[PDB]
């Protein structure tokens, strides 16, 4: 048999991880956020 | 005897700030909601 072997292969690329993000130039202190300890006040 | 009154003592800014600190720290420790 001339075709002594016929090696099959499967190939799969990986996926790309993406996220949705907000931004806005005019606004509040927290510009954008992804879609109660309050220890933040204590230092002042 | 613990004398929490602290009567034979005086200060104006030290005691005012201490009162402020007491309240702010006590509330902060409650908010931590520790399960301990």
């Amino acid at each position: 048999q001339c075709n002594e072997d016929n090696v099959e292969r499967d190939i799969q690329t990986e996926e790309i991880e993406t996220r949705e993000v907000w931004t806005q130039h005019p606004g509040e202190s927290t510009v954008v956020s992804g879609g109660t300890s309050d220890a933040v006040v204590m230092p002042k | 005897i613990k004398d929490p009154a602290r009567d034979p003592q005086y200060a104006e800014n030290e005691v005012d700030e201490m009162r402020i600190q007491k309240d702010l720290e006590l509330e902060q420790y409650k908010r931590s909601s520790s399960k301990s």
